[PDB]
């Protein structure tokens, strides 16, 4: 669609080469078809030759077993090289991944410009839904924003299928009741019922794909930590907002930072917030992914990750648990080996090879800064160490408000008081309290609905019993509230930070 | 016009019964037994008895395939329903067999087929109607070429029921009942409904879809173990929708010479194009287009590319749906699963006990089974049987009966009808079964209920809140803006009903239940096949709503010692799959572990098995319920006081109570066998009855309690209680009151 739209809007002649179609033809006929396509593009220049499923024609040389396949790949390379004489003919080609095709095609003069379409974000999904529902008559009930937010893992073909499924659900509903009359279609409409049913029946095709998008988190979602906000700004926003200042003062922007602190205190929230403030893409590498690379010895994939971060820049590449592999080896005492491991070694290799001009910022997070490999805290690496402590009262209030944003909460509740009485609670604990309150409210609502329906059953002869989460709901939820971070863990983190700070003497330094 | 009604699938198998929804006969003013002359296409009339039912929709009329065919209508069509009081009885009806259906049956065809039909059953018969009599083990079609009070008559004992020989030739516009239909398919009612909803609109209303201008389903990939009748499903869908059916056989295509295979594929797609709307079924798709790695020759890749090209070119073909059969989604080239290709998918899977019973009824439909057989018992005992396996089992039972008859003794139909299969034959066939899907993962709604495990009311409430509420009240969760919990972790002494609890909660929500035992996790760990975890979750995703149960999450931790950390490859993959699990899908993860201490902490984080539920040893009421459930299928003397037995079994796990019940049952069996041996020995020594032990007596339970052991020591209970108390003590802040 992108290639055809570009050709149509620029007025260029569009020629489509389907890889499977080329490979379907007998030996020699594939070469003839490729040559004829390129000749036709030459004749109608300016032209765009779009090769769909390029990996079908020219996969990795290992995947090309037959001699005719290699001959076809060589013919494609020859045509790409001969483009030099072919006046203003551009060849676009679709592929699943850059490594899916023969590397010889990615050389200069051949497919050298590359664009990663990737997966649409919530805004992108909303745009796609609006495009595919343009003709569709939709009831005022449907808000495509909610569908876009809920359609994670969809690519656009998935969204088109979802819209078609909703339309067909509506048509099925209105078909048994009733060449076909367009008045029925105008009357026909789709509601959130149809769209939610389609969402339930939809099978996203890009759930495994890495998410690369600007996070919707903001500094308000995590109050307090103003000093951490300032440090993150200086380390991410300034190099991208004011490269001129860094050039003038001749400083190299820091490549990354390492968050350390109690679990579930908002390190991920902080990384997403700083990515959002700079409107930079955010890539999250969770601890399970690092452990998957370590167990499977797939540390090569680390390179791919960084490529992704390089491809979508400026970026905040976030490693949720850098100590995950260290813990998996024992961590506190570990095995007989040292702190170095294959996956973290590859991370260091990629960080060293990162061009600072690309504005890709690495943020590591760890609840065990002691067991992190020291080689990653060196200059030119995650040199800065930032302590993310347990949220303070203002931070707790902000976290509670952020959690209770999609939940209708009675004005009677004093979130300020609740935050006041939750000293020592991590953000995870506050989220647990809010979820418990929502659980109690939902249970009360369902029980009241059951009682009402039973009353109707016993008496054939309506308002929401509980439309909001009430003061009593939170009071009950606080009974199950627990502090996941004990005072001993806080002491450990405070001792680590104090050890780091004590070495920072020489503060009584003054020029003469 | 009230007479307009939509044809629908029948429940009752009678060929002259049309069911109607309860609020509709009154509107049309019927009498639950009145003769109604339904009108269909081609100016076809069929007179039938109108029954009543609840499941039927107000505007829907349930019709069996025979009445549908003689009315020249299909499911979803519109027919005119109106009473036919002028249905007076008749004197002579000239029925005649169809040539095809009696091609090899010799006999009277009356007192065997036409007599049991119409006997004590006043079936209204219209001239030209074709009715099916399923007797012996054939299904004979009989066409009424003449009735004395034409066109409609009622068969009565005072009727000639005249018939002759010379079977007539089936006319062009007659769809032989031997053709596959939805009634010929069992064990995939859910998947069959999915496929029907997918393909009915594009096929039943092609031009309406074209003017519609919305994307139709192009490729439907039915996977599941072989023998589940996927070809049967496709053929039935094509027949019931009137769509042209073209069968492409993978091996047949690959057998042809290079180029001839391409020509065959192209010609198949062209033929489907011509006779649109059409269904192209590609049986054994993996044969044509396996994983590219499996494909070696140039011709193989060329034929795969040709198939992809045809699938992509479907866009210009008039309402042609391509269905393909495969063992697993990964068995075929990934390029086939792209959009514009086999993007729609259905997992037929192995049938469940209900599905197995449906299949057995379908395959024994013609069989003149003895009254002794209860197909429910066979369906319950045929675990691991695909539809093909059950067909083979029914065939083997019939062959056993035929062999016995031949030993007692082109063939007379009377003895064939007399020939009856008994539960002895079915059990013999079950012994010589060799099911083909014993190792396939079982995905079904468990039959366990909360009654099988009494007590644990708080655990019942938690499980309900965590599983039933999100699937039964999504609106509430949306309103309150809560994300349903992804899963829970049961912990407690072994054999205390954790599996029972998971199965019970799955049953209450009528959700599929997938059990992953500790040996499976250890197999993935030892073989380093943790990738299989993904497949498991995929399966669970395919069967949503589902309760994915991990019986021993600590199995790998135990296998490692219970020097490294708690992380391991298999549990790491479980974490990865759980994180990538969309909460919109109602897949609920339940983990069970006798050793919560050695469980990887990463699994207990929010967004994972965050809730920890302690399943203690059964209390007295739970013990009574466990004893009752264990002995449900065992004849137990009324003298036994299960309440007293539960009272005296404090500290016993559910496994211990099951052991006691099994010990008593085995003692009773031993006593029965010894008494029978003694009785036959006496008969031999004194040739010269009643069951010596018809039930498990109280003495048997008293003897069994001698060997009764407490599998869970007080120290283990202390450990679990200490764990629970450590969890609880952290949950302070109870004295929190808003100002």
């Amino acid at each position: 669609l992108i290639a055809r739209a570009v050709a149509n809007e620029t007025g260029a002649f569009f020629f489509l080469i389907n890889g499977p179609e080329i490979m379907s033809k007998l030996a020699g006929e594939s070469e003839s078809n490729l040559r004829k396509a390129f000749e036709e593009a030459e004749k109608n220049a300016p032209a765009i030759i779009f090769i769909d499923e390029l990996d079908a024609i020219a996969p990795k040389r290992e995947k090309t077993h037959g001699e005719v396949e290699r001959r076809i790949v060589s013919q494609l390379l020859t045509l790409m090289d001969g483009l030099k004489q072919r006046a203003h003919v551009i060849v676009m080609a679709a592929t699943n991944r850059p490594n899916s095709i023969d590397p010889a095609l990615r050389r200069f003069g051949r497919f050298d410009r590359e664009v990663d379409i990737g997966i649409p974000d919530a805004t992108g999904r909303l745009e796609i839904l609006q495009i595919h529902t343009k003709n569709m008559k939709l009831a005022d009930d449907v808000d495509l924003e909610q569908v876009a937010n809920e359609t994670h893992g969809h690519v656009g073909a998935d969204l088109a299928a979802l819209c078609s499924e909703a339309a067909l659900q509506a048509i099925r509903k209105k078909m048994d009741l009733i060449t076909i009359d367009a008045e029925v279609m105008n009357s026909l409409a789709v509601t959130m019922d149809d769209f939610r049913w389609a969402l339930s029946q939809s099978n996203p095709s890009a759930l495994r794909e890495t998410v690369v998008e600007v996070p919707q988190v903001t500094w308000e979602d995590i109050g307090g930590l103003e000093d951490v906000k300032r440090e993150l700004q200086e380390l991410v926003q300034y190099p991208v907002e004011h490269p001129d200042k860094f050039l003038k003062f001749g400083m190299t922007p820091s490549k990354g930072v390492l968050f350390y602190g109690p679990p579930g205190c908002g390190k991920t929230l902080l990384a997403k917030a700083i990515a959002n403030e700079c409107q930079a893409n955010f890539i999250s590498i969770k601890g399970p992914e690092l452990l998957t690379m370590w167990f499977g010895e797939s540390e090569a994939n680390v390179r791919e990750i960084f490529d992704k971060a390089r491809q979508a820049a400026p970026c905040v590449l976030f490693f949720d648990e850098l100590d995950s592999i260290a813990k998996a080896r024992g961590g506190n005492i570990g095995d007989g080996g040292g702190a170095a491991d294959r996956v973290i070694n590859q991370i260091l290799t990629e960080m060293d090879g990162m061009s600072t001009k690309k504005n890709v910022f690495i943020i590591g997070a760890t609840n065990r800064p002691d067991i992190i490999d020291p080689a990653i805290l060196r200059p030119g690496r995650l040199d800065q160490l930032i302590y993310i402590p347990l949220p303070d009262e203002k931070s707790r209030v902000a976290i509670l408000k952020a959690n209770l944003r999609k939940s209708p909460v009675a004005k009677d509740v004093d979130l300020e008081f609740l935050a006041k009485m939750t000293n020592g609670f991590s953000g995870a604990d506050l989220t647990e309290i809010c979820q418990r309150a929502c659980k109690l409210a939902i249970r009360e609502s369902i029980e009241s609905e059951i009682r009402r329906e039973r009353e109707r059953q016993t008496n054939p002869s309506e308002d929401d019993p509980v439309p909001e989460i009430r003061r009593d709901h939170f009071e009950e939820a606080m009974r199950f509230a627990r502090r996941s971070v004990s005072d001993n863990d806080i002491r450990k983190y405070e001792m680590f930070a104090q050890t780091l700070q004590q070495s920072r003497g020489f503060g009584s330094f003054r020029f003469p | 016009r009230p007479n307009r009604l939509i044809v629908d699938e029948a429940i009752n198998e009678d060929n002259s019964v049309v069911s109607l929804s309860q609020p509709k006969m009154d509107e049309l003013q019927l009498f639950r037994g009145d003769t109604v002359l339904l009108k269909g296409k081609k100016r076809r009339e069929a007179v039938c008895i109108v029954l009543s039912d609840d499941t039927c929709s107000d505007e829907k009329i349930r019709m069996n395939r025979v009445v549908r065919n003689n009315l020249r209508v299909r499911l979803g069509d519109v027919i005119s329903i109106q009473p036919c009081p002028d249905v007076k009885y008749g004197k002579r009806i000239h029925v005649l067999p169809i040539d095809d259906t009696v091609e090899g049956i010799t006999g009277n065809l009356f007192e065997v087929y036409l007599k049991p039909y119409f006997l004590e059953a006043y079936r209204p018969i219209r001239k030209g109607d074709i009715f099916l009599v399923r007797g012996g083990m054939r299904a004979v079609e009989f066409k009424v070429v003449e009735t004395d009070p034409s066109p409609y008559c009622i068969v009565a004992p005072d009727t000639v029921i005249h018939c002759e020989g010379e079977p007539i030739k089936r006319e062009d516009e007659e769809e032989s009942l031997n053709e596959v239909g939805y009634d010929d398919i069992g064990g995939c009612r859910k998947q069959l409904a999915q496929i029907k909803e997918m393909v009915e609109l594009p096929l039943r209303h092609p031009a309406l879809f074209k003017a519609i201008g919305v994307k139709p389903p192009r490729g439907i990939l039915l996977y599941g173990p072989p023998g589940t009748g996927k070809t049967l499903i496709a053929r039935a869908v094509a027949n019931e929708t009137g769509a042209f059916f073209f069968l492409i056989n993978g091996p047949e295509i690959m057998s042809k010479l290079a180029g001839e295979s391409e020509s065959n594929l192209r010609k198949a797609f062209e033929e489907a194009e011509k006779n649109a709307p059409a269904i192209i079924f590609i049986d054994e798709l993996d044969a044509i287009a396996p994983k590219r790695e499996k494909t070696h020759g140039e011709v193989e890749r060329r034929i795969v590319s040709q198939l992809l090209t045809l699938m992509d070119g479907l866009k210009q073909r008039a309402h042609v749906i391509v269905m393909a059969a495969t063992n697993r989604p990964n068995s075929i080239d990934p390029a086939l699963r792209r959009f514009g290709r086999f993007d729609r998918e259905v997992d037929i899977g192995i049938p469940d006990a209900t599905g197995r019973l449906e299949i057995l009824q379908i395959h024994t439909k013609n069989m003149k089974l003895a009254d002794d057989v209860d197909l429910e018992q066979v369906a319950n005992e045929t675990h691991g049987h695909v539809g093909a396996d059950l067909a083979a089992l029914c065939s083997e039972a019939a062959l056993q009966a035929i062999r016995k008859k031949m030993d007692l003794i082109t063939i007379d139909a009377e003895v064939m009808n007399s020939l009856a299969v008994t539960m002895d034959d079915f059990r013999w066939a079950l012994s010589q079964s060799n099911p083909s899907a014993l190792r396939e993962t079982v995905v079904e709604v468990p039959q366990v209920t909360w009654e099988d495990i009494g007590g644990l009311e708080d655990v019942k409430r938690e499980l309900q809140e965590l599983v039933q509420y999100p699937v039964e009240h999504p609106d509430k969760f949306l309103k309150f803006g809560m994300t349903p919990s992804k899963g829970v972790l049961f912990y407690g002494p072994p054999g205390c009903g954790k599996t029972l609890l998971a199965k019970a909660i799955a049953n209450e929500c009528q959700a599929n239940f997938i059990s992953i035992k500790g040996p499976e996790l250890l197999t993935m760990w030892f073989g380093e096949s943790e990738a299989n975890v993904r497949e498991i979750f995929d399966k669970a995703r395919q069967a949503a709503p589902c309760v994915l149960f991990f019986d021993e999450l600590d199995s790998i931790a135990k296998a490692r010692g219970g020097g490294g950390g708690a992380a391991d490859r298999v549990i790491n993959q479980i974490l990865t799959e759980m994180d990538g699990m969309s909460t919109k899908k109602n897949v609920f993860i339940i983990g069970a572990t006798n050793r919560p201490d050695i469980i990887d902490p990463a699994i207990l984080r929010p967004g994972r098995l965050d809730q920890l539920i302690y399943i203690p040893l059964p209390d007295e009421k739970s013990r009574v319920a466990i004893l009752k459930a264990n002995l449900r299928k065992s004849p137990v003397a009324k003298d036994v006081d299960l309440e007293f037995l539960a009272k005296m079994t404090n500290g016993f796990s559910g496994a211990d109570l099951t052991e006691i019940c099994q010990r008593a049952c085995k003692l009773a069996i031993r006593e029965s066998i010894e008494s029978e041996i003694r009785r036959e020995r006496e008969r031999q020594t004194n040739p010269s009855e009643d069951d010596p032990v018809p039930e498990i007596r109280r003495d048997h339970f008293e003897e069994a309690m001698r060997f009764a052991r407490r599998s869970v020591s007080d120290n283990d209970i202390r450990k679990y209680e200490m764990f629970a108390q450590t969890l609880q003590q952290s949950r302070g802040f109870g004295s929190f009151r808003f100002p």
